[PDB]
């Protein structure tokens, strides 16, 4: 059907207009050299897990340290000399954030000097912590859902409560480079069948599909054109089939030489860069909510500890 | 290319709902705790409030002998949520910056165009005829073509009630426009670099004194005295931000005072 | 190196497998042998007669000396006027490798200026003196004072109109130590990003200085693409006088920081950034190039072999040989500590020390 | 002399490169019509500079503060109220809770009325969320980056006399040039403070400008632009775009009575009306774009010390 029944029928010479490379269209016409980088790529929408046990790794041994050293010191100076013996822990950590903790005048010169000095470098480290939330913030990394062809939710979505959705135009030539992957690929792919390119637009617009499957440039192009970078596809080409784009002329055309070197020409000269720099759209570049989840989570999980810790010293 | 920072209203029920019953449920255990000791409930409210407070509050220590622990977890828990939200939303206010330009003639965007970018030009312009000379601006100039104005000021009413949305005209006219009229800002490329003359007749004799007349004024500052007439002479806010902040906190006022009226009619 | 000698070594690595896989696909044997020279072989004069001859790699293969050139040869229009080339496998473009990623002290007291910190000591202390004297012309006193105006500086360990000052100093000293949080926080906002511009038509790179040092591959297939380039003499020019025999004499010597620019295929230098960070690649993706396989005129083995490529191309081959070592790979509270931590326990030594003056004296 | 010499005098036809235009050339000879927009522009040293940390009126803009004296106010009554309901805090409660903005406040002792804790809490969440965008705003304005010029512009007073600021400078211009002529037909003052600081060569001024030997220079605009779009280091970014300068253009001089000149005209109008002068400008003209930041803050510092040595003034005379 379409070009290929009509080229190999001899009702046309040659598909000068694009098309995709596989084996037995390159059994019946012969290609020519490939033109353009043209794979087969992911498109899906828009949208860190802690803050202590990666970041404050090594800081935070230092840190007990030197709490326990000032704890030691204070505990001398009020043995040298109304309840700071056991007591200072809490009174020292509180004065490392300084929560405007209740604790007691300082009456002792010593105590009040190494508290000065605490409370200093408690400022200077809030301030670097800021900076290096500011940082953190600034390295904005996009992770993705789903980072592999072979990925656990590609063979069941009962992976995940929510089952996402994706799939091609009917009778394309990707649902042939699938079924000559997976077939089961393709059985879970039966019932996200759709039929346009714009429609599956529309649906992911709306948020009636979730991820969409075509060629790799393509895509890009709808990514550059793309209304506010809504749609940014998953990586740019490294776990796909990575084919190209031909001029499919007959087998035994004597033009296939010239048109050979006649595009080997185009190439090779900024010709063709010319040309890429007038038809690609390219102004959503990468690397560019207010709530997270994951974080206090993780702290809601430490206060549970606190609590069976709570526990146990409530019991003995 | 033209507000309530998101705090609690705008936000939905995640955060003030969340510190609220926490610390709600913090409380009620301290003091459950303070029943099995090693106005009792009203101070252990103020400590929780006061420890939640953060900026200093005359209060004691009550008998804490096993519940300095959670305090002080729930202080630093308290104060490492607050560096964060402030922390956060810094940096969100500081990198909220979209594309709202189109970076010139060079744009896909506008070589195929929408019914959302609207550009235009007046009607029997030159620029039209200089666009449909060169050989790409072909759909530029079939959209142009729809929606001619007759002057101007025409196409400044109509992008600044949003009829237009893009306009080709004379780079500091437009300056100009927009020391006077500050919700007109344009792009920042440039194009065309052009000369301005006078409109004149064949060649005549008096038409070389009035050339030579003209770099007359072109070589003193005569030109930086018609720029000094026209060119050179150019023209955490907190009042959205935290203004119905205000309004709510007066109105808790209110509600808190008529609960003090409660309290002494209780007491 | 060498005039001229022969050992039989251990070939291996991505094309070496790639045989393997065409002779597990197609029926043949192999005679695997390295090229003679170091060079790809460009269309260079020979010694007479005004004409031009190929080497290299054709010479080695045209002389019926060579049966396949297996090798991601960059195709280009030339070499494929004479004879017949494969379907490019490998889509690869170029990219230029520089020393990048040189930075700490993070200036939080010794390397911050203590002028101005020493200037806020001494006006806090002229303040404490001054309510000390309106304290004795009243409308461990003098300790009391100074441990009050030291405490409520620094917000902790705090005990008319003259507090009524000094908490106007003090909220004075908070809107201080804002700015330093803000001017701390500026510090590590960005890096220095970009000291060699990137951009292959700048001006700045058409004409070069003394210190610009970027050199190429001699007689590559990229030299014969910067030949066709009808304004590339200066880069013709300033690389002729550094032509490399093989690639790992320009890893060698932008390693000993002699080089500043090469250009280069993608994957290779972004492998040799994942090995060292200091090697960084750009980002400018032009020519993007197809490598396939070096290959005779008509045959019966090449039209098989083309097919046994494309059916190659569809499963995971290149994938996983792409896993094994293209893909497999090889500021935060660490650097703001170290020297803190050293500063902040010899003050604390110091102090100690002193305390054992003081209680010596008290 | 030079080209001038060459054309006047019949032994060349026409300068085809760059010229400058001005009277006694157009009455001698005939132009063309101009092409580039060229004018004069001068070139400083513009040493390392700060993004000026003066103050901040983003907040309050000198009218929220009324709205601080009428909460304090109502602060106060309701702790007079809460006394009365109950003994030295009557309008020391403005003093705490304007010290509980910096949660440094001497805590006095509170009452049981529990009303002022009510208070205290809400105006120290308010004073959370301010130092919050407080220090929001100290983020917001690293974003902007921009040091301040010694120069305004053609009207300086640096232009006019060096001996008025506390430093002296120095400026040169091209020997025997057209600039030269254009400052002694506008400023002979400027010619005399320049003719004993002469230099030789464009490329020696500009070493003569990187290694200190010059301050200043006077040049053409858009060829310095082009400097600055090979500039190592780029250092050197020029005041304006030829605002408060010439602004001439660039043209061919051809002989009084020649046949060329309306082909001339016609084929310049032709290379300009296509793009392909775009073209050339992109292929001949491409370029690009500390712990002691605190100067403007320190002035502050200086106007706070000042009024805090004024107010202890009037308390202490009173
Ligand atoms: C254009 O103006 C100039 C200046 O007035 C005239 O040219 C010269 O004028 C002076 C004074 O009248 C004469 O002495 C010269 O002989 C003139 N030289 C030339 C170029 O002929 C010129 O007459 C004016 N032309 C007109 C009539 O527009
Ligand atoms: C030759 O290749 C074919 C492929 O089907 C198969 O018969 C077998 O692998 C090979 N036979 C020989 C000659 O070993
Ligand atoms: C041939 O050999 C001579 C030996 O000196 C050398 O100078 C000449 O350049 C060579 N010609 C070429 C380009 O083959
Ligand atoms: C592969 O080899 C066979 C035998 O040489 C040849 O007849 C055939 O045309 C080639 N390709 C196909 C289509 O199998
Ligand atoms: C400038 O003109 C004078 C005229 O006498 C000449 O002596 C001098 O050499 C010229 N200087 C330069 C370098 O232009």
């Amino acid at each position: 059907n379409g070009m290929i029944g009509e080229v190999v029928y001899q009702r046309a010479v040659m598909a000068v207009g694009s098309l995709t490379i596989n084996e037995e269209r390159s059994e019946v016409v012969d290609f020519s050299v490939p033109f353009v980088e043209t794979g087969i790529s992911v498109m899906v929408s828009r949208s860190p897990s802690a803050f202590l046990e990666p970041f404050s790794a090594s800081v935070w041994v230092m840190m007990f340290v030197m709490l326990l050293i000032v704890s030691a010191i204070a505990v001398f100076v009020f043995e040298y000399f109304s309840f700071t013996i056991g007591k200072a822990i809490w009174l020292l950590w509180g004065l490392v954030f300084n929560n405007s903790v209740p604790v007691q005048n300082p009456k002792g010169t010593t105590s009040k000097i190494m508290v000065s000095v605490w409370a200093f470098f408690a400022v200077i480290f809030l301030a670097s912590y800021t900076a290096n939330l500011a940082a953190f913030m600034i390295q904005e990394e996009f992770v993705d859902q789903v980072t592999g062809l072979s990925d656990k939710k590609f063979q069941r979505p009962h992976d995940y409560s929510p089952p996402f959705r994706f799939g091609t135009v009917p009778q394309g030539s990707t649902e042939r480079n699938i079924r000559n992957n997976y077939p089961y690929m393709h059985q879970y792919m039966t019932r996200f069948n759709q039929r346009g390119v714009e429609d599956a637009l529309v649906s992911l617009k709306t948020g009636k599909l979730d991820a969409f499957i075509y060629d790799a440039a393509v895509l890009n192009y709808k990514a550059g054109r793309d209304e506010g970078c809504k749609l940014v596809t998953i990586g740019s080409g490294y776990i796909f089939a990575t084919t190209g784009y031909g001029i499919a002329l007959q087998k035994g055309s004597p033009w296939k030489r010239q048109i050979d070197l006649a595009l080997l020409q185009f190439v090779g000269d900024g010709e063709m860069e010319e040309l890429e720099t007038l038809w690609l759209t390219g102004i959503c570049h990468n690397e560019k909510s207010q709530l997270d989840i994951d974080n206090m989570a993780g702290v809601f999980y430490m206060l549970a500890a606190a609590m069976a810790l709570s526990l146990i010293t409530f019991i003995w | 290319k033209e507000t309530l920072d998101s705090f609690m209203q705008p936000f939905q029920s995640t955060l003030w709902l969340l510190v609220g019953l926490s610390v709600h449920v913090v409380a009620v255990m301290l003091y459950l705790l303070d029943r099995f000791s090693p106005l009792t409930l009203s101070s252990a409210m103020w400590f929780s409030w006061g420890v939640l407070l953060n900026s200093g509050i005359g209060e004691g220590a009550p008998r804490s002998f096993s519940a300095r622990i959670l305090g002080m977890v729930w202080a630093g828990f308290a104060m490492i949520i607050v560096a964060s939200y402030t922390a956060n939303l810094a940096a969100f206010l500081v990198l909220d910056r979209p594309e709202e330009r189109i970076t010139g003639i060079n744009d896909p965007r506008l070589r195929n165009p929408s019914d959302k970018f609207i550009y235009a030009t007046v009607k029997q312009s030159s620029v039209d005829i200089y666009f449909r000379r060169q050989v790409e601006l072909s759909t530029m100039y079939r959209h142009m073509e729809k929606h001619n104005y007759e002057s101007a000021a025409e196409a400044i009413q109509a992008v600044r009630d949003n009829k237009l949305h893009a306009f080709i005209w004379d780079s500091a006219v437009l300056e100009f426009e927009a020391s006077q009229k500050c919700d007109l800002v344009t792009t920042g490329e440039l194009f065309f670099r052009s000369g301005f003359g006078i409109g004149m007749r064949k060649d005549s004799p008096w038409k070389q004194n009035v050339s030579l007349s003209i770099l007359k004024s072109h070589e003193n500052g005569f030109m930086e005295d018609l720029d000094k007439t026209w060119v050179r002479y150019q023209e955490t806010l907190t009042f959205e931000n935290m203004a119905g902040v205000f309004m709510l906190v007066a109105g808790g006022i209110v509600a808190g005072i008529f609960l003090i009226f409660i309290e002494i009619a209780y007491k | 190196g060498s005039p001229r000698h022969t050992v039989p070594q251990c070939c291996y690595g991505f094309c070496i497998d790639l045989l393997i896989k065409l002779a597990r696909t197609m029926n043949f044997t192999y005679e695997v042998h390295l090229v003679a020279d170091g060079k790809f072989g460009t269309q260079e004069r020979v010694n007479n007669s005004n004409k031009k001859e190929w080497n290299g790699m054709m010479g080695e293969l045209l002389s019926g000396q060579a049966d396949m050139i297996v090798a991601p040869l960059t195709i280009n229009n030339e070499r494929a006027q004479y004879i017949e080339f494969s379907k490019p496998f490998k889509y690869q473009g170029l990219t230029i490798l520089v020393k990048k990623e040189i930075p700490t002290l993070d200036s939080f007291m010794q390397p911050f200026q203590s002028t101005l910190w020493l200037l806020v000591g001494l006006s806090v202390h002229v303040v404490a003196v001054m309510l000390y004297l309106l304290d004795r012309f009243s409308p461990l006193t003098l300790s009391s004072a100074m441990w009050f105006s030291w405490g409520v500086l620094l917000n902790s360990g705090i005990g008319f109109s003259a507090r009524i000052l000094g908490m106007v100093w003090a909220g004075f000293a908070m809107i201080i130590v804002a700015s330093y949080t803000a001017n701390l926080a500026a510090f590590l906002v960005l890096d220095r990003p970009e000291e060699r511009i990137t951009g292959i038509n700048d001006p700045r790179l058409r004409n070069p200085s003394d210190k610009f040092i970027y050199a190429t591959v001699k007689q590559s297939s990229v030299d014969i693409y910067f030949r066709r380039q009808v304004e590339l003499s200066t880069m013709y020019r300033h690389m002729e006088k550094h032509n490399y025999e093989s690639a790992a004499e320009a890893i060698q010597a932008v390693r000993d920081n002699k080089l500043h620019a090469f250009i280069w295929d993608s994957a290779v230098l972004e492998f040799e950034a994942s090995q060292k960070c200091d090697l960084v690649t750009t980002g400018e993706l032009f020519f993007r190039s197809g490598f396939g396989i070096g290959m005779r005129k008509d045959s019966p083995w090449k039209q098989n072999v083309s097919l046994s490529i494309l059916k190659s191309h569809e499963n995971g081959f290149m994938e996983d040989l792409d896993k094994t070592w293209v893909r497999y790979q090889e500021t935060l509270t660490f650097e703001n500590m170290a020297g803190v931590f050293m500063l902040v326990a010899g003050g604390i030594v110091a102090g100690i020390f002193l305390i054992f003056i003081e209680i010596a004296y008290k | 002399n030079g080209m001038i010499g060459e054309v006047v005098y019949q032994r060349a036809v026409m300068a085809v490169g760059s010229l400058t235009i001005n009277e006694e050339r157009s009455e001698v000879v005939d132009f063309s019509v101009p092409f580039v927009e060229t004018g004069i522009s001068v070139m400083v040293s513009r040493s390392n500079g700060t993004v000026s940390p003066s103050a901040f009126l983003e907040p309050f803009s000198a009218s929220v503060w009324v709205m601080m004296f009428v909460m304090l106010l109502i602060v106060s009554a309701i702790a007079v109220f809460v006394f009365e309901y109950f003994s030295f805090t009557i309008g020391k409660a403005i003093w705490l809770l304007w010290g509980l903005v910096f949660n440094n406040s001497v805590p006095v002792q509170n009452p049981k009325g529990t009303t002022s804790k009510i208070m205290v809490s809400v105006w120290a969440f308010f004073a959370v969320i301010f130092l919050a965008s407080y220090t929001a705003n100290l983020a917001a304005f690293m974003i902007q980056e921009e040091f301040v010029d010694q120069v305004t512009g053609l009207s300086d007073k640096k232009f006019q006399r060096p001996h008025d600021y506390s430093p002296p400078f120095r400026f040169g211009t091209v020997p025997n040039g057209s600039t030269e002529r254009n400052i002694r037909n506008n400023y002979p003052y400027m010619h005399q403070y320049m003719t004993r600081f002469n230099q030789r060569g464009v490329e020696d001024a500009l070493v003569s400008l990187k290694t200190g030997k010059l301050d200043a220079f006077i040049y053409d605009a858009a060829v310095l632009n082009y400097k600055a779009g090979r500039d190592e280091g780029c250092k050197l970014v020029t005041i304006g775009s030829g605002y408060i300068f010439a602004t001439t253009g660039y043209g061919i001089a051809l002989q009084k009575g020649s046949p060329w000149k309306r082909q001339i005209d016609l084929a310049l109008l032709q290379f300009v009306g296509d793009g392909e002068m775009e073209e050339l400008e992109t292929l001949w003209l491409t370029g690009i774009c500390s712990s002691q930041l605190d100067i403007d803050n320190m002035a502050g510092v200086f106007y706070m010390l000042a009024a805090a040595m004024a107010l202890s003034l009037i308390t202490f005379i009173w």
